[PDB]
Parts: C-alpha cells; sequence; structure tokens
C-alpha cells in the first residue's frame, strides 16, 4: 500500500466502469432488461412504452 | 366446468400453431397480455396451463 495512490485512481476508475456495465441489467419498470426480447415479444404500439 | 373448479391442462413436448386460434373468429375475445398476439409463432416457452 505504498502506492495506494496510484492504485486507487485505477481502483475508481475500474468501479465506475462496472458499475456502468452492470446496470445494463436493470428493468426500470419494463417487462425485461433486454431490448431484443420486448422488440420478439411485443408489436411496436406497446413496445413503445 | 365452473370457475369454482376451473380445470387446468398443462402443455408441453410438441409444435403449436397459435395462427389457427388467432385467425379463427369463433372467439368472441382473444386478448393476450405480455405478448402480442401475431408473435406467438416464433416464440418458445418451457410450458402452458390452460
Amino acid at each position: 500500500s505504498a502506492l495506494g495512490k496510484l492504485q486507487d485512481v485505477v481502483n475508481q476508475n475500474a468501479q465506475a466502469l462496472n458499475t456502468l456495465v452492470k446496470q445494463l441489467s436493470s428493468n426500470f419498470g419494463a417487462i425485461s432488461s433486454v431490448l431484443n426480447d420486448i422488440l420478439s415479444r411485443l408489436d411496436p404500439p406497446e413496445a413503445e412504452v | 366446468a365452473s370457475v369454482y373448479a376451473w380445470n387446468r391442462k398443462r402443455i408441453s413436448n410438441c409444435v403449436a400453431d397459435y395462427s389457427v386460434l388467432y385467425n379463427s373468429a369463433s372467439f368472441s375475445t382473444f386478448k393476450c397480455y405480455g405478448v402480442s398476439p401475431t408473435k406467438l409463432n416464433d416464440l418458445c416457452f418451457t410450458n402452458v396451463y390452460a
């Protein structure tokens, strides 16, 4: 931990990228987190919402 | 049967042509939730309960 000042910035950037990637699994109220399936099993008028 | 003892049938391991049911005009109402009726034919489910 002598080099902790430089390790911290790498850790912070990796953590930010990890949380950004993991946010691609949320629903936010939708019926699925995958665009492909809510397009494969709904029609445009109700896939819009 | 009546709604008190509604019959359950389990459906699995075949090929289902939902198109013939959708086009069949005998049904008074044919209303699908969470899935669009015209895209049943190209989906795949694990099992169906009637």
